[PDB]
RNA sequence: UUGACCUCAAAUCAGGUAGGACUACGCGCUGAACAAUAAGCGCAGGAAAAGAAAAUAACCAUGAUUCCCUCAGUAACGGAGUGAAGCGGGAAAAGCUCAAAUUUGAAAUCUGGCAACAUUUCUUUUGUUGUCCGAGUUGUAAUUUCAA
RNA sequence: AUUGGAUAUGCCAUAUAAAGCGCUUUCGAAGAGUCGAGUUGUUUGCAGCUCUAAAUGGGUGGUAUCAUCUAA
């Protein structure tokens, strides 16, 4: 396989060939939009592992945000916002420089029907999907919201409990 | 009496001396420290005792380990679990191999499930004993040692008395096999005329399978190193209008027996057997005898060659001719041409790789033809290192050289 | 018959098991080709510059010198420790061929 | 032993007019070789077996076996008369 | 209810396959050639058992064209 | 903010009910699961025997349940717990035993193709 | 910018000549298209159906895994990058494991023309595991001439930072 | 000149989808006075959220989440005040899917058009079969998820 | 009149197939601008900023080596 040499190589984020492209990169982005489609995600060892398929129905999306709330949070829901159709999966770090952070945003159209049909993305057409960046239900929302098991993460005890014998 | 079944499968009827003096006094749990030749007859005199204290005991899997036997070299471990299969082929009780070189990983496994009748050797044992988890040793009830004198010579003097430490010593049943006696014998005990063809390693088999075709109206006789190379050669050889007869068989003692007898009756004809097979049986008038593989004990096969004998040798052991000056053994060299050599070699590689089980049979013979080489006692003689793989596959029938776990 | 006694006490007599081991345990084992394809990938990709720095450090000595400056950058001197094996023998590796 | 000595690039540093009693620049480095030649350390030599240890399975030996399905499939439709045959197509 | 659920049993009892057109014939062709009892001779043919199947395949082909 | 308990004779009731709807749907088999004995993990109950979650691999596979099989005849399987003493191992293999021996399992129907 | 030597291998490929020679081999084991492959199907469908042994096919090996796969096996015999791969870290380390697995290699022009052999719009990269007997001496040939033209040419300007 | 591919486009092209309202109960981003409150903003459902341990513990060990009782007005923080959690007892119980290893003796995968055949809470809804095109090798299926 | 899950009984069933449990002289991939370190706020969490990893490694506990867990 070829993704264990991609995602070896994601790891040495600045050397020699990582910065190059990093720098070549940056300046192309910044000529496009702000939101522009990619028509191929630029990590396609880091989409895939995050649930994105060569597939109908999956869409990528590049956006930059402005350095200096959470920088991944504010481009999954500003690229949700852009294209309301489509739900947001997830989303991932593909470049920074100076000015900008970089990231490219996984989303899935749930009414294709290639999107429809299979089980192992049926779940995200359901309505109780509808938006969860805006809810915080995407990998960075609960990471965010410091959702997680173990020590290291109100209204029940403001109240008075107060039983019929008592 | 199932071990009774299984000894008449195995195809044998009469005792030997050396079953006759210890298989009784065996059976009453007596401790015995053994001195027999190589070949007498002990694979029956330590095996049978304790597979009938283990059915008396009624052991199973959950129990673990209750008999522990440590052999000196990989390949006389696997004969040894092969005639275990022999005895066993009647009983619900484990068994298991575990050795050097082999996959550890899936050893764990294999002890962490339950084996009973365990064959090792000390490095692979001690290993196990100490860093394998919910490996259960705690019910051993008798272990046996095997060519004593032999593992001292292979250089296994701090790990027998560090073995030893872990395993329980009461109740526990203790046999000891030792041909000669030198003083660490009793100390652990206490504590408890040639031919020589220099040819590089990748033109080993076709000058071989020439030589077999120059001689196919006379009788040859081919030691080599492994059994597993054994079953590959002997498949390979069939494979190519070249019938020749195995000593491997499948695994069977009788049909052993009745491969060897066939062949001794018969006036021609090619018979390929290991050295330790070959170890303890009469040779027969043959013409040509074949060291296709540098022995693995040479003191022992010195001794044994004293109407042809020849013995394949590549240029980086050369130095085992140095050894036989220091032994006064009287000796020539054989020169061939590269012309009369069969140049087969691409359609060699071509059948291998085409058919499934002539491939899996070469991978097995190159893999216990190496490991066997790594394990060799003359470490400055026969050296893994100066060994090239890519010539070693090439005379295998491959291209490039498998992987294997060293 | 099927049911539950859910008191107290079972009987005090204990013995100890012996358990395999789990292969989520297995973590952080080291595999053949994984360590080969960051071997392949540490050659391709470049260094980092702070990695070159460290690395024209330990050719001139100044062991302390590269020591220091790996922690500063990693953190912890664990990291720190890691990487100046990792960068001598990318050092030795080099200098046996150029 | 370590002497409780001093390094020369120690982070702290030593030394209203500050005089009762006693006890920026762009300064560059070097002239440093920014583009370093590549540098194989690691493929310089060829690794002559493959990578993989894993066994070669009986299925690259044999008859392809999802095709096999195909054809079983190609064959059901066939008899229950949902393909035209190639002979069929053919007079058609 | 148990007396309900061995006479279903006993009714979907029948566990044994008979073999198909082309399973007869593919066994047939390996046991006409390599006898009877060696099934592991007939596995490593590779002109006649094409499939490659194991031992345990051939026999259970073997099992169900007996009954 | 006063969280009142007006509804806990209708949540007893609701309960009830649920208990009756299951054994409705399901109707000869039992509305809950059997449930394995352990013992709580510490000095103050440890010589209590409560009610597990699931049983462990090792104890199916000694009783002769394989895990997949397990889920289908009502035995939990609990793949973190693991037997460290031969007596929790011995009081959960039991459980199951007895369980299958008290086990009416009625038969499914099989779909067999007319040919091979 | 300066280009990194492992980027700035990419700019220089297969010549005319040899880059001819290699597609005219290549045309020889294209893969099967979607309809001969269901007119083969159906055909053994009807032999099936009425009343009823071949032997291995031999093409192009294609996909960057599979490819990735074979030259890690050494199964691979020769193996062509295509030279415009957008995401260039897709085929960056390429060259290299190509070099440590001692497989032939070169880097031709574009990836339509990989994509035409296998019937698709695009290949980032091919590989030639197996030839007929009668094609060994002209993958043969094209292995010397990918080492003369390629590897024997160059081998120096892929060490130096190309660009700037 | 033509073709393949890529890129940028355009179209009252075909087929879809988003907005707004209600928000008692969800979940977020916020945020005063005096409370992690009001207010503001964003997003849902019949529940929401959480969820099959990078969890506890120090025992003869437990075993996803949620809720109740208890722990306990305790430890801790800081005297006042703030104020949990593990265990224990209950309600309910259900587990799983991928990324990362070559199907390589065969992209085995999928959307759409068209044409038939069915089917309907339903002439209104759902599919199936065949064919063509497209998607896809920069990876769609089968297989695997560490409990292995 | 609509529909639930079953039962019984026909007709088809692409099984040259697909599974569970035995065994191993063969293998066993595990998520990075992330963990983490430093510094500022909000409230250990979260976030910004500078830097930036590892493979029996990493997280969290009891030791003050052992136990437990396997994140992005």
């Amino acid at each position: 396989g070829a993704y264990k040499y991609l995602e070896e190589l994601a790891k040495k984020k600045q050397s020699d060939v990582n910065l190059f492209l990093s720098r070549v990169r940056a300046w192309e982005y910044r000529q496009m939009n702000v939101i522009h489609r990619a028509s191929r995600p630029s990590r396609p060892d880091k989409a895939r592992r995050l649930g994105y398929k060569a597939k109908q129905g999956y869409v990528i999306y590049r956006i930059r945000v402005r350095r200096g709330r959470s920088a991944r949070c504010t481009a999954e829901e500003r690229v949700g916002r852009y294209c309301s159709n489509l739900r947001v999966l997830n989303s991932y770090w593909v470049n920074q420089d100076a000015t900008y952070k970089f990231f490219e945003v996984i989303l899935v159209d749930p009414s294709h029907k290639a999107i429809r049909r299979d089980p192992r993305i049926n779940w995200i057409v359901n309505p109780v999907h509808k938006h969860r960046e805006s809810r915080g239900l995407t990998s960075i929302g609960k990471k965010s919201r410091g959702i997680g098991k173990g020590h290291r993460f109100w209204l029940r005890h403001n109240t008075l409990s107060l039983r019929r014998y008592r | 009496e199932n071990i009774q079944k299984a000894i008449k499968e195995m195809g044998f009827e009469t005792m030997t001396e050396i079953q006759k003096r210890s298989i009784p006094p065996l059976l009453a749990g007596r401790d015995v420290l053994g001195a027999a030749k190589t070949g007498s007859g002990k694979t029956l005199a330590f095996l049978i005792p304790t597979i009938e204290m283990l059915y008396a005991l009624k052991f199973k899997p959950r129990n673990g380990t209750g008999v522990i036997i440590i052999s000196p070299t990989r390949e006389l471990a696997l004969q040894i679990f092969g005639v275990a299969k022999e005895l066993l082929k009647y009983h619900h009780q484990t068994f298991g191999i575990v050795i050097g070189g082999a996959n550890r990983r899936a050893e764990a496994d294999k002890l962490v499930k339950g084996v009973n009748l365990l064959v090792a050797t000390p490095g692979r044992l001690l290993d196990h004993l100490q860093n394998t988890k919910g490996f259960v040793f705690r019910n051993l009830r008798s272990l046996v040692i095997d060519e004593a004198d032999r593992i001292l010579e292979i250089g296994f003097e701090d790990e027998m008395r560090q073995i030893m430490k872990i395993l329980p010593s009461e109740n526990r049943q203790t046999l000891l096999f030792s041909a000669t006696q030198t003083t660490k014998v009793e100390d652990l005990a206490r504590i408890s005329e040639q031919g020589y063809v220099v040819v590089d390693s990748d033109k080993r088999f076709l000058l071989l399978f020439s030589f077999l075709k120059r001689n196919l109206k006379k009788k040859v006789i081919v030691f080599m190193s492994s059994c597993a190379s054994v079953k590959y050669m002997a498949e390979l050889l069939n494979y190519i209008d070249l019938p020749v007869l195995d000593l491997h068989g499948k695994q069977k003692q009788q049909r052993r027996t009745n491969t060897f007898f066939e062949f001794c009756n018969a006036e021609k004809g090619i018979l390929l057997c290991t050295n330790v097979a070959a170890r303890g049986l009469d040779i027969p008038a043959v013409d040509w005898i074949v060291q296709y593989d540098p022995p693995d004990d040479p003191r022992d096969y010195i001794h044994r060659v004293g109407g042809k004998s020849l013995m394949f040798l590549a240029p980086s052991e050369l130095g085992f001719l140095r050894y036989l000056k220091t032994a006064k053994v009287s000796l020539n060299e054989f020169e061939f041409p590269a012309n009369k050599v069969a140049n087969v070699q691409s359609q060699l590689e071509k059948l291998v790789s085409k058919n499934y089980y002539l491939q899996q049979s070469a991978k097995d013979g190159y893999r216990s033809y190496l490991q066997a080489y790594a394990s060799y006692s003359l470490k400055s003689i026969f050296d893994i290192n100066k060994l090239d793989l890519a010539k070693v596959a090439k005379s295998f029938g491959f291209a490039h050289p498998p992987n294997v776990n060293i | 018959a099927p049911g539950l006694v859910v008191g107290l006490n079972k009987g005090k007599t204990l013995t100890k098991r012996q358990l395999p081991e789990r292969p989520s345990r297995r973590k952080g084992h080291l595999s053949k080709r994984t360590a080969f394809v960051r071997s392949i990938v540490r050659e391709v990709a470049g260094f980092a510059p702070y990695e070159r720095r460290v690395m024209e450090l330990i050719r001139n000595s100044q062991d302390k010198r590269a020591r220091k400056l790996a922690k500063k950058r990693l953190g912890t001197l664990k990291r720190a420790k890691g990487k100046i094996e990792e960068l001598t023998s990318v050092i030795q590796s080099s200098r046996l061929a150029h | 032993e370590i002497d409780a000595g001093y390094s020369s690039d120690s982070s702290t540093e030593d030394v209203n007019l500050y005089i009762n009693y006693d006890i920026q620049s762009e300064i560059p480095d070097e002239n440093f070789d920014p583009y370093p030649d590549y540098d194989d350390f690691f493929t310089n030599t060829v690794r002559e077996t493959p990578l993989s240890s894993a066994p070669e399975p009986k299925r690259r030996f044999a008859p392809s076996k999802h095709e096999q399905k195909r054809i079983l499939q190609l064959a059901y439709a066939i008899r229950k008369g949902r393909i035209l045959t190639s002979e069929q197509r053919a007079e058609r | 209810l148990e007396e309900e659920a061995v006479k279903k049993a006993a009714r979907q009892s029948n566990k044994m396959l008979p073999l198909s057109a082309f399973e007869h014939a593919y066994i047939q062709r390996l046991i006409n050639k390599y006898g009877t009892e060696d099934f592991e001779s007939m596995a490593k043919d590779v002109k006649l058992n094409s499939k490659l199947f194991n031992g345990s395949k051939l026999k259970n082909l073997y099992i169900r064209m007996k009954a | 903010y006063v969280k009142t308990w007006f509804n806990q004779p209708g949540r007893k009731l609701r309960r009830r009910q649920a208990r009756q709807t299951k054994a409705a749907k399901i109707a000869p088999r039992p509305v809950e699961a059997i449930r394995p004995a352990v013992k709580p993990p510490t000095i103050r109950y440890n010589m209590k025997v409560r009610a597990g979650r699931g049983f462990t691999l090792e104890e199916l596979k000694a009783a002769g349940v394989s895990r997949r099989v397990a889920s289908t005849i009502g035995i939990p399987v609990d793949h973190r717990r693991r037997n460290r003493s031969e007596e929790s191992l011995q009081r959960n293999v039991e459980r199951i035993k007895v369980y299958l021996a008290h086990l009416i399992v009625f038969p499914r129907k099989a779909g067999q193709p007319k040919k091979g | 910018l300066k280009v990194p030597p492992a980027i700035a291998q990419f700019q220089k490929t297969l010549d005319k000549n040899t880059a001819t020679q290699v597609f005219k081999l290549l045309n020889k084991y294209r893969p099967e298209t979607a309809a001969e492959k269901k007119q083969r199907l159906v055909a053994e469908a009807e032999a099936v159906a009425n009343g009823k042994v071949s032997k291995k096919p031999y093409n192009v090996k294609y996909g960057l895994n599979h490819v990735v796969a074979l030259i890690e096996a050494k199964k691979a015999k020769l193996v062509l990058i295509a030279s415009d791969v957008d995401p260039i870290e897709l085929v960056v380390f390429l060259p290299a494991l190509c070099k440590k697995m001692g497989v032939p290699y070169a880097i031709v022009k574009n990836k339509a023309r990989l994509g035409t052999v296998i019937h698709q719009k695009t290949a980032a990269v091919l590989a030639v595991t197996e030839v007929r007997e009668e094609d060994k001496n002209e993958l043969a040939s094209i292995v010397s001439a990918v080492d003369a033209n390629f590897s024997a040419k160059y081998d120096e300007s892929r060490r130096k930072w190309g660009g700037g």
